[PDB]
């Protein structure tokens, strides 16, 4: 499924 | 396939490519973080996932 990925500072990003 | 960015809502890009001439295939989705805590996004996620399901092309695993 889509992963949560956190590590960037400017964004939260939703992986496909 | 090269990819471009939405503006869905302000604060939520969504990257995406073309597919096969319908929705267009989703790769991700950014919040930003000026506007977004991480309880935030999953939240969105969890209102509006159903719509981009619809709207877009997205790979379910």
């Amino acid at each position: 499924g889509p992963k949560w990925v956190k590590t960037d500072s400017d964004f939260i990003v939703l992986e496909i | 396939e090269k990819e471009w960015v939405e503006q869905d809502e302000p604060g939520v890009y969504i990257t995406l490519t073309a597919l096969a001439g319908g929705a267009r295939d989703l790769k991700r989705v950014r919040f930003s973080r000026k506007r977004f805590s991480e309880i935030q996004a999953e939240q969105w996620w969890a209102d509006n996932r159903g719509r981009m399901y619809e709207q877009y092309n997205v790979r379910m695993v």
